[PDB]
């Protein structure tokens, strides 16, 4: 009858037309949505990190079930074609990646420890960059010396502690980067 | 509970044209 129901969905970072989608289908399913981040919403699309509502939810909600753009049609178009819905509603399936849209450089970390943050970064649906350039959105520094240091506060680009990356994947969300600073 | 947290992101304002792009080849 009504797979969602008890569900309340917002979005982020979500284009104005894909918005419409989710909501009409969303509803369809028999879920709530939410343009604002109500108290009651209990899943967040997403289509960055860099927002005040997944900022919020990453900060103070670890109950809220962070989505990828692609969750809603998805299990929308298995339901509209009479397939069978299990308990789970595809939501482990369509987790938006903890790291997703990141894209993690290093500097002043020896190896083998250089070689498996790059494992965890790509496991978790991040970019590794062996250089930093323009488009990191994370430096992670062993110690605040060295030119991939200065360069990134040149830039403005987030200098974050090693901690950063494991938290974040604990916590299955990105996490600010002035929780994590050197000094 | 519909108080909010987080304000939906505003629709972006027209904003002034600063910039015509290369004609696409
Ligand atoms: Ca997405
Ligand atoms: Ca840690």
């Amino acid at each position: 009858s009504k797979p969602l129901k008890g569900f309340v969905i917002c979005c982020t970072s979500i284009d104005l037309k894909q918005r419409t989608e989710i909501s009409t289908k969303a509803t369809k399913l028999g879920a709530a949505y939410r343009s604002d981040f109500t108290k009651d919403v209990t899943h967040l699309i997403a289509g960055d990190f860099d927002t005040p509502k997944y900022k919020f939810a990453a900060k103070s909600r670890p109950d809220i079930k962070i989505m990828s753009s692609e969750w809603i049609p998805v299990l929308y178009e298995s339901w509209v074609q009479g397939e069978d819905l299990d308990d789970g509603l595809l939501v482990d399936k369509h987790l938006l990646p903890t790291l997703f849209k990141c894209r993690v450089c290093l500097t002043n970390i020896g190896q083998p420890e250089r070689s498996r943050i790059e494992n965890y970064v790509l496991k978790h649906g991040g970019t590794f960059c062996p250089d930093l350039t323009r488009d990191v959105t994370h430096l992670i520094a062993g110690t605040s010396s060295g030119r991939k240091y200065e360069y990134a506060l040149k830039w403005k680009i987030n200098v974050v502690c090693v901690e950063w990356l494991w938290q974040s994947i604990q916590r299955n969300a990105v996490l600010e980067p002035q929780y994590f600073q050197l000094d | 509970y519909d108080s909010i947290l987080v304000q939906a992101t505003p629709r972006k304002s027209s904003s002034v044209i600063t910039e015509l792009p290369d004609t696409p080849i």
